[PDB]
């Protein structure tokens, strides 16, 4: 399986194929969703999302 | 109110996410503005993430043409509403058609359920519930994760804060299907339900100003003047600066004892008397002294980041994210700086106000942002339309007009004249946005307007 984390993304963003074959996007600004960590991680370091942890 | 009933229904709606979720479908989430349905997007989300599912989630104003329009345009295969939805359900049945929908809402129906199947209305009014006291729209969330997993009781104490935001408990005490969900809390040990001073500010208010402003009920002769607060709090030998939940028991039955006393003296009506002291809804979660500690004062939290579009971060706040609440809180108190540095800069600049027939026009060009317009004017009051440059724009400009009863002695409408000069200006008409370069054109057209 493919390792995905929640983040908070801060900008709007078209959709995005990911590393399972799952298209993930398109985003509003300020959407929260569960996406791929690889793609979740960049956006982190580009400063367009944050990460957020869903204690379960 | 026929709970099996709205129990089938609850039930199709969870069984249709988690046979999405196991489809590996994206959950399409839609939620709210305010603590309900911040509170219930959280929920949902949460009930969505324990299955190893993946969501994606968005917190609005409210259901529009133009939002259904991008969310189709999304071609998900399935949505769901939260605290959201009741209203447009034939829109969201046109436009939305193609896809899966679950709306978990409590607000009045525009029909009893959706026409077509995949699509199910989860709302708990076409059952016999009250609207405004049986359950809230994070309340119906709830029942929807509860019957997805029964795990997600944890999120009980988080609904009740949805419900407490709505208001669910206005009378004193909680009624319908809420006292489920209490109760569900209560097995938990994840909340608990106090006999206390209703009002909001009992763990981040001095008690001063928790009598100062306490609205629901109000306080005959204290609701207003901090300064009789502090008076009244020195007289009955109390420390104003004290916070409520630093009071012992004794101290706060001697608190309710005193309120009450006074507020019998000052002819206050019997209802608001009745509601001062009644359910107040506590969590061992959260240390004693956190706003997230008890219910009102977590809602008001919750409202505050929604009200600067951030209901998504107050999202993560109730999942359980710190960093999130870290942020929430240095988010919250630069916007409180925002707003003393406006109160300065226009008492300190009050002399470049138009003076007018029938108002005042203050233009304070970019040094008071577009949300602080309207406080500005209060403020400009408290010590009138203020106009400021746009953020999002930048050939326009956005107003917000004040005013008391002593102006509507004469009528005097301000959202009514507004909207017909932002109607002559090519902008929307309370609060207008208009062409910058019409401003004097505005001052003329708004004189006139009343």
């Amino acid at each position: 399986e493919v390792p995905k984390e929640a983040y908070i993304i801060q900008i709007d963003l078209p959709a995005v194929l990911g590393p399972d074959m799952k298209e993930y996007g398109p985003f509003m600004a300020g959407d929260m969703a569960i996406i791929p960590t690889v793609i979740g991680r960049a956006l982190v370091e580009r400063e367009a999302a944050r990460r957020v942890r869903i204690f379960l | 109110m026929d709970k099996e009933a709205f129990l089938e229904r609850v039930r199709e709606g969870a069984e249709l996410i988690k046979m999405h979720i196991e489809l590996g479908h994206t959950i399409r989430l839609i939620s709210h503005r305010d603590a309900d349905g911040i509170t219930a997007g959280a929920i949902l989300a949460k009930a969505v993430a324990r299955e190893g599912g993946t969501f994606q989630l968005s917190i609005v104003k409210q259901v529009s043409e133009e939002l259904i329009d991008q969310l189709a345009r999304e071609k998900r295969e399935i949505y769901v509403f939260s605290d959201l939805g009741s209203g447009s359900i034939e829109l969201i049945e046109e436009k939305l058609n193609f896809a899966t929908v679950v709306v978990a809402d409590h607000h009045p129906p525009e029909k009893d359920s959706f026409s077509t199947d995949s699509h199910v209305l989860v709302n708990p009014v076409p059952f016999g519930a009250n609207s405004v006291r049986d359950l809230s729209g994070s309340g119906v969330a709830y029942f929807v994760a509860r019957e997805m997993n029964r795990k997600n009781r944890d999120m009980a104490y988080v609904a009740i804060v949805g419900a407490v935001g709505d208001m669910q408990e206005i009378d004193g005490t909680f009624h319908g299907l809420n006292l489920e969900i209490i109760e569900d809390g209560k097995e938990l040990g994840i909340l608990e339900v106090r006999k206390e001073l209703r009002l909001f500010g009992r763990e981040s208010r001095p008690l001063y100003q928790m009598l100062a402003y306490a609205t629901n009920p109000e306080i005959p002769e204290i609701t207003g003047d901090e300064r009789k607060a502090i008076e009244w709090l020195r007289a009955k030998g109390f420390d104003p600066e004290m916070k409520y939940w630093q009071l012992r028991e004794e101290e706060k039955r001697k608190l309710h004892e005193a309120l009450l006393v006074h507020m019998i003296k000052h002819g206050a009506p019997k209802e608001a008397i009745d509601r001062l002291i009644g359910d107040v809804v506590i969590s061992p979660l959260y240390p004693e002294g956190d706003v997230r500690h008890e219910a009102r004062e977590f809602a008001t939290l919750l409202n505050a980041t929604g009200r600067l579009n951030a209901g998504t971060l107050g999202v993560a706040i109730c999942l359980g994210d710190e960093e999130a609440y870290k942020v929430a809180r240095k988010m919250l108190d630069d916007y409180k700086k925002e707003q003393i540095e406006a109160r300065k800069f226009i008492i300190q600049n009050w002399n470049m106000v138009e003076e007018g027939e029938h108002a005042y026009v203050f233009y304070a060009g970019k040094n008071i942002r577009d949300t602080l317009v309207g406080i500005a004017a209060n403020m400009a009051i408290n010590a009138v339309v203020v106009l400021a440059d746009s953020d999002e724009d930048e050939n326009l400009v956005k107003g917000s007009a004040r005013t008391t009863e002593k102006a509507l002695e004469k009528g005097y409408h301000l959202g009514e004249a507004l909207k017909e000069v932002a109607e002559k200006l090519g902008g929307e008409g309370a609060g207008i946005r208009f062409p910058k370069n019409r401003i004097d054109e505005f001052i003329k057209l708004f004189n006139e307007a009343l």
